[PDB]
Order: structure tokens, then C-alpha cells, then sequence
């Protein structure tokens, strides 16, 4: 098959800036390279067909370019409606393939994760399972690495890290990582620190938050 | 003595617009040439390419599968072509024709049974059954008909890269009443393609050995009837028919075959080569540039010259460019009147005491008919 | 020079059969020379055009010949999960015929072949086929070197590499003196063209009737190429065999690729391993340089020379800008490693669209003066456009630039008189080699006999 | 106007089978190939294969040969895709897509979501997050509800019957190893409101007809 390699895999651009998304085919697919947009409110939407032909009803900021094996999708001034996933697709040879995809982020200024720690409630403590929630609220970029420190020891496994979608007004993320363990493993130890290690944090970088189990 | 008496000398016209068939682009239009045995007499011809001369632009489009993107760019061509060709002429007629290739194996996909009504069956899409040449739109001045007809055009798909484009050129040239070529008009045959072309003796790979006779075979169905039974034309036959019908062929070809079609246009007089984009998006400016480039050159051609008679030309191009041995004048513009000092020499005194040949520029019906009498 | 255009022996075939499209000489075990004539449009058993071969015994009166019988039934075989099927409809049997010692090789270039395994298939396409026949013994064989069981999607994956589906093997054919059947397949490797060579004895021994897809052990095929100069070159449109490398223990193939390098045209000399020894390039675009190739010793120096036909060559005239008259290029082989450079002589046509160079027949020593001669056909030449065959005698310095004799078509217009030619053999056994001309449009074969 | 209408979300189990449809309207049905594309959540789009409703001929991607099966019913102009021997890698959104006269896939179905969790429909056990009163001399107050071990998606969490529309961060559900989803929904609130007004999360699970309103309050206040 014809492999379409998109670069970059993700891309942060300020609303109003200019973008250039790239696609590189394994072989010559002349102009049989199309560009789809998918911000998950509908099915993938075809923006540019045959590598330079804008579809009807597509904003004039989307531009296509390229031929042979190297193709480009340029957006002049990315609006808030342009931030999503962009797939190049070849209809040169069957099977028809897509590119890996390229996410468009909003790229605001770096923010500090408002870290929090929640102890398992008595309602959950009645059941034979306890989950401690570490909440990183309104931070940017998303590339944080939260580690759980039980008795000052790394805790591999038993983590979820459910990150929210980039916010609307102030385009920050939000993360919540939970440590799932039984009541035995819960009352066995007494230290439940949550290491954050985000770039938006000054010194000390590792903002290990604690709750003081009492 | 041997003399060259001028019989019909109408003065060259200034504008090709208005009442046509009175627009004289060659002067004189008739000459009586008395030549004693083995003598030589010189005469002169003026060839002006007038302005606002009517144009016929037959758009002959490759409709193979690689041209499905190009139909998106041609969909409003004809209105844009009428707007851009409005400064170059006051009477524009445009037509549309389509070719893919001879609908026969091994050019045509012949299996599965579903790949005959849908050659794009293995591409998992749907195209038209393979055709060799279909006439779509007779040359008309109602330029919105071009848009209406190209919006309902679809591509087909064949197996090999060379197309049946020269078959389509032959049919668009010789079916002049079916295509709609006006007599007093410039005949731009815009041949768009993105692939090599099939030539004579290539049809033998399909079992087709009968040579192209150069006759019209487009019927009422508007399809080339002899596509599967008659070979492709050669450059000789196609060039002869382009010269007989006064058609300026335009190769609007993509960069991958630009050199091939330039090497072809070197062998075909009256032809220019423009670089087509991979989606035919620059075809309007290509047609305009190739019309300005075709009319930037006056090339003479001699029709039915007797064997005993020889000709020598001294092209009097731009004011001081008397270029001996040349029957051409490049670097012109619409309105420039060039001259050619022609000299007819006899080789003996043939049996026929009166013959006749014509000297005309390439691409124009206007000609100098030299009635040569051997006394 | 001494071919008699008055006493003509006319062999005729069925009407519309294209009798005379290809023709060779067949020497029986008793030595009585017969004429093998191919008729690619002969009606088969179901009134379908399947082609045919007619073994015409030499009689000075001519007339109708007995057909040489081949199996014309579309075969179908289930070998595993695959249905193998051959299609003889319009296969063009007799589009090329070549006769070895006692074998008549009759080729059907446009024979189609498909492989059905599932909802998928191998794309029924003209792989070609050659039917081998020992007419005196009755033994029949077949050789389709381009049949395969690879499916379409596999070729789409490989980017159509080694795609022998459109070969049309037997489009051109030649049997080396050792007995190897070299097949031109101008559609092979996705219309790049290939050669298929296998010994005739190994084709007869490896052929099992009923088996459709087999492999001759000694079979040797050409190589695919990614060089875009070879794309659509139709390599194998014409083939010949000669001695072009000095070593007289090996056979050199002379392959014409008339659309090689963007319809420029080429003729490549190779060895038995398809390594290109030399390549002669076309002089003009779209002239079909390499449409016909002949290997003769026209200047009596023992070294085989190469005649290349370019029947669509356009010369310069006055009433016609470029006049498609055709041209034949003579390449004399010099004493040297390759040394084959510019054409030592240019034979050009005189009739517009005459197609001079469509056939080039080595006539042998026609007038028995020590130098081999050449017959070039203009199938639409002569002042009437009915067809000419021009005899060019060899000399000490190549050929004669002027034809020593012109053989005008004894048939009406459209007969394509000269499309097939064959000389160098003495049918009537009077010591002088004769010329057999084939007009497939007239469905007839004219036999010109050389006078003393 | 070519419109492609697919079936709705369909929960399934591993090793079982799922059949999804695509009602095609706006073009001659049997003429054109119907193409199916798979997109795993958060990943790229992967072509499955095409179906020719004329002769019901189908061609798949080697990755999907045997897994996906395409059938067409030209009477109702519907194409059916049947995934066999389901795994967790089959939980994706499957689109039927069609090309236009320009041979670009401009027409897509809205997508059929497939879920292969193999977990019975369970109700959510919402748990308060107990905003620590110790975290007062600092930032603002963060309180939430831990909605754990429910199935299937989604769970509609609304705070105080929609009164809290700001600072609400309902995180996407996380598929646990037990096969059930556990989402969280935190709310940032001014620390001065800890004790003044009580906040209640309205956990509403549409399947199982579960509507539970849990009260959040600090611990050791
Ligand atoms: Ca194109
Ligand atoms: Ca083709
Ligand atoms: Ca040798
Ligand atoms: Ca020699
Ligand atoms: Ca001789
Ligand atoms: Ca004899
Ligand atoms: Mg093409």
C-alpha cells in the first residue's frame, strides 16, 4: 500500500497564525492526495481535493500544495474552528490509505497546574476499593507526567490519567490521575504524594502534593 | 519573356471583425506565372494576421482516469475563456471533445464482466465504459454550453499510459462539419493530455493492422466508429489533415510529456506546446498564451507544387529582417504584415502547358493561387 | 533483379482471414519446400475469428491450401483453488509463423488468459501463445511463457513489476539455428516488452495437453526495467537472430523497440542472456524505428549486417513539410568488439504513406553474384498506393541505393502487398532463392521466382 | 444530494458479531462502490474495504479479510458490515463513505460506534471527593464527584441541576481493567463557599434509569 506520513504528529498554533501541514507518500501519487478535517462534531470533512483544489464551501484560508510524494496543507489564519485533526488521504492506488493525522492545538501561554488531592470518601471506603484522585486543573501544555509516590516510592501501574479536551475560553487542559487499590493496600501505607513535574511550574519543578492522611 | 502577372490583388484587411469572408490576410490572392523553359520568375506575397479575427477553440480533452481532477478545473472554462478571448477576437466559438483510447484489449480492461461498464471497477470507483473519441459539443458561440457539457463529462480508465489522442485529433480535424470548424476563423484545437500518445502501428498490439485512412468516422452517436477496427494515425497523416483543415493544434500537456510533445510539435507545423498543470488549472492562460504564440509566427506552406517547379523564399519579417531561405517569420504579433519574396524556377518544360499550385500561411484559408503557364 | 513479376503463383485463403499476414518456408523431411502462411482472422469452429495456419505445398499454379489444424477450443482447468482459462477468440493464430527444421511455430499474440481463484482474478489479458506443430508427424505442442496465476491485487501491490499479463508472446518470433524459439512480447512487463526463449525440443517435451499453466525448464525470459526510456517501448515488436559479437558459438538477438524512449525507437543487440550488447537509436520521433529488423550479410564480408525498418519515417519535401515515406537503415557490422555506429546506408521511400520498411526480407544471393540481397516492402507504396516490394542488391560496400527491381502489387488497393515477406529459400529448386510476398488484405500470397 | 445514514451505537462482546447498516440515498445505489473506514477513538482512519451493491462483490484490506464482512441489500439500498470474532481492537467508529463525480470521498456516514467491553449494564456508584479543608491557606477550593464502575457510556453529570456552568471539568470516562467506565467531574469553587452553599452533582446514567444526586462536603472541617 501507499503509506502517507504526516508531519508533525501534533502542532500547536496561535489562533490567527499560519500553519503548514505536511504529507509524504511512499511513492508517486501525483495529485491524488486529499485533505480531511475532523474536529469531532461530524464525520471527516474533505477540505482540499487533488492536493490543491479547495472544495465548495471551504473557507479560503485552507490552501493545498504539493505533487508527487510531498504535499502541504496551509491554513492562513487558523480560527477556533480549525483546531482539530487533519488527515491526508490518497486515492491513487487501491487500497486507499490515510495519513497518521495531525492535531492542531491552540498554543496559549504556559500555565501552572492547580494541583489537588482527594481522599477516598467514606461511601467508597465502605466498598473494598479506594481511589485517590490527583487533579491538575487549567494547565498548558498537556505534556505533563504525573507519578504517584506511595511511601516515597514510585507506583507503576494502577493509574488512569484521564485528560480533558482543551478548554474553550482559556485554552488550558486538565488532568485527573487516580490510583486504584484495595482497602488492604490503602490502609497498608500512609504516604500518598502526587508528583506533577510540569514545565509550567517554577522551582521546585516537582510539585509533589500531599493531603495529610488523618 | 517570363512574367508574373497579378490577377486578384485585394488589399490586406485591418480588422478581422465585422463582415467576414471579405477579410483578406494574404495579398495577392491570385497570380498568373508565365515561365519559358528552364527560367525563373520572382513574385511577392504579403501575409498579415489581422486582429479580432474569429476563433474556433475545440477543446479536445483526455478523459482518462488521471484527468478526473481536471474536470473540476474545466467546469467554468468557456466563460473564463470567453472573457479572456474577448480581447483577442469578437467572434469566439468553443467546442468540446473527449478521448481515452481505443476501447479494445490490451488498452481496455476486458475482465471482470463488470469492468466493461465500469473500467474503474478495480479502483473501487465508477467511470464510463472506455471510449476512443466522443464528440461532445459542436463549436458554438453560446459559451455556457461548454460549461453545461463539461459538468456532465466523466472520465474513463484504460490499462496502458499512451492514449488514443491522435485518433481524436484526426477525427476532430476531418469531421469538420461535425465539429463545427468555420471557414473564416482561426482553428485552435486544444489537445490536453497528461500521457504519451499512441501512433500508427501501435494498434497492432490490439490486432488492429488496418492503417488510418483519415476519413470522418464520427457518426450521429458522436463516437469514433473506427476506433476498434482502424489503426492510429501517423504524424504524417495527422499533419496532412491539420494542414488541409487549417487547424492550429495546441498541445496543452503536463510537464512529464512536455518534451515529448515539443519534439512532436517540431514535426507538425502550426502547433505549439503549453505546460498543463496536473489538474488543468492553468488551461485558460495556456490557451490564451498559445493563441498569442501561434499568431506570433507566419509560416508559409506550398500545396500541390508541380515537380518541375521549385520555390525559394526570402522572408521579409520585421522592418529590416530580410531573412533569405526562410518561409517563416517568428516573433510577430496580431496585426504585423510580413512579406515573402518567392521565386519559382522550372526544370525544363513539362508536357502540361498550364499547372497551378497554392501558397498559403499555415493555419489560414487565405492563399496565393499561382497559375503557372509553361510557354 | 531476376525475380519474375509475370509468372506469379498466387496462393489464396478464406476471405477476410488475413491470409498472408505472416508467412515462412517449410522444408519437409523429404526436402519439398512448402509455404507456411498465417491467417490471424480465419474463422474457428464456432464461426469466431481464431486464426489459422495453411501449409501450402509448392505448385506453380497456387490456389487454395490445406489448413494446419490446431486446437482452437477455449480451455478451462481447475488447478487447486484457481480456475485457469484460455480464450482463443480473436487470438490471432498465424499473426506470426516461423518454421524450424520440421516444426512450424504458429503464434497467437492476442490469445487471452485469465485465472479465477475467488471473487478475485488475474485480469484476462493477451498473454499470447505459440502453437508448435510437426505437420509430417502430426505432433502438436504449445508455448505460453507469459501465463501466470498471480492475481491483480498482487501486481497492484508490487507496482506492476514483472507483469507479463499483456505479453502477446509470439507477436514477433524467430527460431535460432540451434533450435531455440525466441518470442517477441512487446506488451510484456506492462508494455515495456520482453523476449521469451525456449528450445523447441524442450517445448515439445514439456508440453502436456490439458495442463494450461506449466513452465519449460530451459525457458529464459528478458528482464523488467524501471528506466523510463523503456516504458511503452514495445520491446520485441520485431526480433531477429544474427552473429554480432564474433563468438560464433553464441546467438545474438536483434530486438526492435519502435516506441523506445518516447516513440524515438531503438534496436538492441543482445546475447542469449539478454544483456544489451549494442543499441541503435531511432533517427526521428514516431518513425517506428525497429518495426522490422533483418539480419543479412549484404556486403559479402562474412559479418551479419542489420537492416532496420522505420516505415513511418518522414522525409523533407516542398509540397509536403514532412512526408511519411518510410526508411530502412543499413548497419554494416565492422571487424571490432561492437563498432556498430551510424547507418552505412539509408533507403528511403518515395510514395507518401507507402510504409517503406514495414517488412525487410533477406533474399539470400538472389542473382548469385556473391553478395546477399534484400527485399523491402512498401505495403502502400507505388504510384497507386497498392503496395511495392523493392529488391536491393548487395554490393562490396553495402547495398545498392537504387532498387534493382520493384514488384508492384498484383492485388487491389488495401491488400497491404508486402506486409509479410520471405526469401532466401528456393521453392521450385532451380538454384535461385525465391520471394514469397503476403498481401493479407487480398487474403493471398504471391510467389515471385528468381530467374537465372 | 447523496446522504449516508448508518445505524446507531451498538455494544457487543468479544468473540461475538456485530452487524451495522448504511442506508444510501441520493444516487443510483447499485452503480457505485460503498467504502467503509474504521477510526479507533483517538487514532487515525483505516480503510476496511468496499462493497459493490450491484453484484455484491467485495474487496477488503488484508488487515480486515475475515474480520469484516460486507453485504448489500439493493431492495432497501442498504449496505451491511458484519464484524466477526470481535476483540477490543474492533471498538471504533465505522464510517460508510462514498465518492462523488470527482472521485473524492466527500460523502460519509455519521459513524457507527462499536463497543466490545463485555460488561453488563451497571449503574454508577458516585463518590464525593471531599475538598480538603486543610487546603485553604492557598488557592481556591476544588470539589468533585468520582463516578466509578458504570456501563455503558455516557454519564451525564450536572452540578446543582445546571447551576454550576463554570469551572466544571467532566473528564472523559476511562475504561478500567474490569471493563467498566469511571469518569470524574471536578468543580473549582471559591473557598469562601465551603459551608455557605452545598453543592450536589446530578449523576444521570441514561441506561439503567439511574439518577443519583450525591452531596459533596469537606472532611474534618
Ligand atoms: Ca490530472
Ligand atoms: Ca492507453
Ligand atoms: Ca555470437
Ligand atoms: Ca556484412
Ligand atoms: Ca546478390
Ligand atoms: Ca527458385
Ligand atoms: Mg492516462
Amino acid at each position: 500500500e501507499i503509506v502517507l506520513t504526516q508531519s508533525p504528529v501534533t502542532l500547536s498554533v496561535t489562533p490567527g497564525d499560519s500553519v503548514s501541514l505536511s504529507c509524504r507518500a511512499s511513492r508517486d501519487i501525483s495529485n491524488n492526495l486529499h485533505w480531511f478535517q475532523q474536529t469531532s462534531h461530524e464525520s471527516p470533512r474533505l477540505l482540499i481535493k487533488y492536493a490543491s483544489q479547495s472544495m465548495s464551501g471551504i473557507p479560503s484560508r485552507f490552501s493545498g500544495s504539493g505533487s508527487g510524494t510531498d504535499f502541504t496543507l496551509s491554513i492562513n489564519s487558523v480560527e477556533t474552528e480549525d483546531f482539530g485533526m487533519y488527515f491526508c488521504q490518497q486515492t491513487n492506488s487501491w487500497p486507499y490509505t490515510f495519513g497518521g493525522g495531525t492535531k492542531l492545538e491552540i498554543k496559549r501561554t504556559v500555565a501552572a497546574p492547580s494541583v489537588f488531592i482527594f481522599p477516598p470518601s467514606d461511601e467508597q471506603l465502605k466498598s473494598g476499593t479506594a481511589s485517590v484522585v490527583c487533579l491538575l486543573n487549567n494547565f498548558y501544555p498537556r505534556e505533563a507526567k504525573v507519578q504517584w509516590k506511595v511511601d516515597n516510592a514510585l507506583q507503576s501501574g494502577n493509574s488512569q490519567e484521564s485528560v480533558t479536551e482543551q478548554d474553550s475560553k482559556d485554552s488550558t487542559y486538565s488532568l485527573s490521575s487516580t490510583l486504584t487499590l484495595s482497602k488492604a493496600d490503602y490502609e497498608k501505607h500512609k504516604v500518598y504524594a502526587c508528583e506533577v513535574t510540569h514545565q509550567g511550574l517554577s522551582s521546585p519543578v516537582t510539585k509533589s502534593f500531599n493531603r495529610g492522611e488523618c | 519573356v517570363s512574367e508574373a502577372r497579378v490577377l486578384e490583388d485585394r488589399p490586406l484587411s485591418d480588422k478581422g471583425s465585422g463582415d467576414s469572408s471579405q477579410v483578406t490576410q494574404v495579398s495577392p490572392q491570385r497570380i498568373a506565372l508565365r515561365l519559358r523553359p528552364d527560367d525563373s520568375k520572382n513574385f511577392s506575397i504579403q501575409v498579415r494576421q489581422v486582429e479580432d479575427y474569429p476563433v474556433d477553440i475545440y477543446y479536445l480533452m483526455d478523459l482518462s482516469y488521471s484527468m478526473k481532477d481536471d474536470l473540476w478545473s474545466i467546469q467554468n472554462l468557456g466563460t473564463k475563456l470567453a472573457t479572456q478571448m474577448r480581447k483577442l477576437t469578437s467572434n469566439l466559438r468553443i467546442g468540446f471533445g473527449a478521448f481515452v483510447d481505443k476501447p479494445v484489449s490490451p488498452y481496455m480492461y476486458i475482465s471482470p464482466p463488470e469492468a466493461l461498464e465500469n473500467p474503474c471497477y478495480d479502483m473501487k470507483t465508477t467511470c464510463l465504459p472506455m471510449f476512443g473519441y466522443k464528440h461532445v459539443l459542436t463549436l458554438t458561440d453560446q459559451v455556457t454550453r461548454f460549461n453545461e457539457e463539461v459538468k456532465k463529462q466523466s472520465v474513463s480508465r484504460n490499462r496502458d499510459a499512451p492514449e488514443g489522442g491522435f485518433d481524436a485529433i484526426m477525427q476532430a480535424t476531418v469531421c469538420d462539419e461535425k465539429i463545427g470548424w468555420r471557414n473564416d476563423a482561426s482553428h485552435l484545437l486544444v489537445f490536453t493530455t497528461d500521457a504519451k500518445t499512441h501512433i500508427a502501428l501501435d494498434g497492432r498490439l490490439a490486432g488492429i493492422v488496418q492503417p488510418n485512412d483519415g476519413q470522418c468516422h464520427v457518426g450521429s452517436d458522436n463516437h469514433y466508429s473506427a476506433s476498434t477496427t482502424m489503426d492510429y494515425p501517423s504524424l504524417g497523416l495527422m499533419t496532412e489533415k491539420l494542414s488541409q483543415k487549417n487547424i492550429n493544434l495546441i498541445f496543452a500537456v503536463t510537464e512529464n510529456v512536455v518534451n515529448l510533445y515539443q519534439n512532436y510539435s517540431e514535426l507538425i507545423p502550426g502547433t505549439t506546446v503549453g505546460v498543463l498543470s496536473m489538474d488543468s488549472s492553468n488551461v485558460l492562460q495556456l490557451i490564451v498564451d498559445a493563441y498569442g504564440k501561434i499568431r506570433s509566427k507566419v509560416e508559409l506552406e506550398v500545396r500541390d507544387l508541380p515537380e518541375e517547379l521549385s520555390l525559394s523564399f526570402n522572408a521579409t519579417c520585421l522592418n529590416n529582417e530580410v531573412i533569405p531561405g526562410l518561409k517563416s517569420c517568428m516573433g510577430l504579433k496580431i496585426g504585423d504584415t510580413v512579406s515573402f519574396s518567392i521565386e519559382a524556377k522550372v526544370r525544363g518544360c513539362p508536357q502540361e502547358k498550364e499547372k497551378s499550385f497554392t501558397i498559403k500561411p499555415v493555419g489560414f484559408k487565405d492563399s496565393l493561387i499561382v497559375q503557372v503557364t509553361f510557354d | 533483379l531476376n525475380l519474375d513479376p509475370v509468372q506469379l503463383t498466387f496462393y489464396a485463403g478464406p476471405n477476410g482471414s488475413q491470409f498472408g499476414f505472416s508467412l515462412d518456408f517449410h522444408k519437409d523431411s523429404h526436402g519439398r519446400v512448402a509455404i507456411v502462411v498465417g491467417a490471424p482472422r480465419t474463422l474457428g469452429p464456432s464461426q469466431e475469428e481464431t486464426g489459422g495456419v495453411f501449409l501450402c505445398p509448392w505448385r506453380a499454379e497456387g490456389g487454395q491450401c490445406p489448413s494446419l489444424l490446431f486446437d482452437l477450443r477455449d480451455e478451462t482447468r481447475n488447478v487447486g483453488s484457481q480456475t485457469l482459462q484460455t480464450f482463443k477468440a480473436r487470438q490471432g493464430l498465424g499473426a506470426s509463423v516461423v518454421s524450424w527444421s520440421d516444426v512450424i511455430v504458429a503464434c497467437a499474440p492476442w490469445q487471452h488468459w485469465n485465472v479465477l481463484e475467488k471473487t478475485e482474478e488475474a485480469e484476462k489479458t493477451p498473454v499470447g501463445s505459440c502453437f508448435l506443430a510437426q505437420p509430417e508427424s502430426g505432433r502438436r505442442a504449445e508455448y505460453s511463457p507469459c501465463r501466470g496465476n498471480t492475481l491483480s491485487r498482487i501486481y497492484v501491490e508490487n507496482d506492476f513489476s514483472w507483469d507479463k499479463r499483456y505479453c502477446e508472446a509470439g507477436f514477433s518470433s524467430v527460431v535460432t539455428q540451434a533450435g531455440e524459439l525466441v518470442l517477441g512480447a512487446p506488451g510484456g512487463y506492462y508494455f515495456l516488452g520482453l523476449l521469451a526463449q525456449a528450445p523447441v525440443a524442450d517445448i515439445f517435451s514439456s508440453y502436456r495437453p490439458g495442463i494450461l499453466l506449466w513452465h519449460v525448464s530451459s525457458q529464459s525470459l528478458s528482464f523488467d526495467s524501471s528506466n523510463p526510456e523503456y516504458f511503452d517501448g514495445y520491446w520485441g515488436y520485431s526480433v531477429a537472430v544474427g552473429e554480432f559479437d564474433g563468438d560464433l558459438n553464441t546467438t545474438e538477438y536483434v530486438v526492435g523497440a519502435p516506441t523506445w524512449s518516447w516513440t524515438l525507437g531503438a534496436v538492441e543487440i543482445l546475447d542469449s542472456y539478454y544483456q544489451r550488447l549494442h543499441r541503435l537509436r531511432g533517427e526521428q520521433m514516431a518513425s517506428y524505428f525497429g518495426h522490422s529488423v533483418a539480419v543479412t550479410d549484404v556486403n559479402g564480408d562474412g559479418r551479419h549486417d542489420l537492416l532496420v525498418g522505420a516505415p513511418l519515417y518522414m522525409e523533407s519535401r516542398a509540397d509536403r513539410k514532412l512526408a511519411e515515406v518510410g526508411r530502412v537503415y543499413l548497419f554494416l557490422q565492422p571487424r571490432g568488439p561492437h563498432a556498430l555506429g551510424a547507418p552505412s546506408l539509408l533507403l528511403t521511400g518515395t510514395q507518401l504513406y507507402g510504409r517503406f520498411g514495414s517488412a525487410i526480407a533477406p533474399l539470400g544471393d538472389l542473382d548469385r553474384d556473391g553478395y546477399n540481397d534484400i527485399a523491402v516492402a512498401a505495403p502502400y507504396g507505388g504510384p497507386s498506393g497498392r503496395g511495392q516490394v523493392l529488391v536491393f542488391l548487395g554490393q562490396s560496400e553495402g547495398l545498392r541505393s537504387r532498387p534493382s527491381q520493384v514488384l508492384d502489387s498484383p492485388f487491389p488497393t488495401g491488400s497491404a502487398f508486402g506486409f509479410s515477406l520471405r526469401g532466401a529459400v528456393d521453392i521450385d529448386d532451380n538454384g535461385y532463392p525465391d520471394l514469397i510476398v503476403g498481401a493479407y488484405g487480398a487474403n493471398q500470397v504471391a510467389v515471385y521466382r528468381a530467374q537465372p | 444530494e447523496v446522504q449516508l445514514q448508518q445505524s446507531g451505537t451498538v455494544l457487543a462482546r468479544p468473540g461475538a458479531s456485530v452487524k451495522m447498516s448504511c442506508e444510501a440515498s441520493g444516487y443510483t445505489f447499485t452503480n457505485y462502490w460503498m467504502h467503509w473506514v474504521k477510526q479507533r477513538p483517538g487514532q487515525g482512519l483505516e480503510w476496511i474495504g468496499a462493497i459493490y451493491p450491484g453484484n455484491s462483490d467485495t474487496s477488503y484490506i488484508q488487515k480486515f479479510k475475515g474480520k469484516a464482512k460486507l453485504t448489500a441489500v439493493t431492495s432497501t439500498t442498504s449496505v451491511y458490515m458484519e464484524l466477526s470474532s470481535l476483540t477490543n481492537e474492533d471498538s471504533a467508529v465505522y464510517y460508510c463513505t462514498l465518492y462523488d463525480g470527482y472521485y473524492v470521498f466527500a460523502y460519509w456516514g455519521q459513524g457507527t460506534l462499536v463497543t466490545v467491553s463485555a460488561a453488563s449494564t451497571k449503574g454508577p456508584s458516585v463518590f464525593p471527593l471531599a475538598p480538603s479543608s486543610k487546603s485553604t491557606s492557598g488557592g481556591t477550593a476544588a470539589l468533585g464527584c468520582l463516578v466509578k464502575d458504570y456501563f455503558p457510556e455516557p454519564v451525564t453529570v450536572s452540578w446543582n441541576s445546571g447551576a454550576l456552568t463554570s469551572g466544571v471539568h467532566t473528564f472523559p470516562a476511562v475504561l478500567q481493567s474490569s471493563g467498566l467506565y469511571s469518569l470524574s467531574s471536578v468543580v473549582t469553587v471559591p473557598s469562601s463557599s465551603l459551608g455557605t452553599q452545598t453543592y450536589i452533582c446530578n449523576v444521570n446514567h441514561k441506561p439503567s434509569n439511574t439518577k443519583v444526586d450525591k452531596k459533596v462536603e469537606p472532611k474534618s472541617c
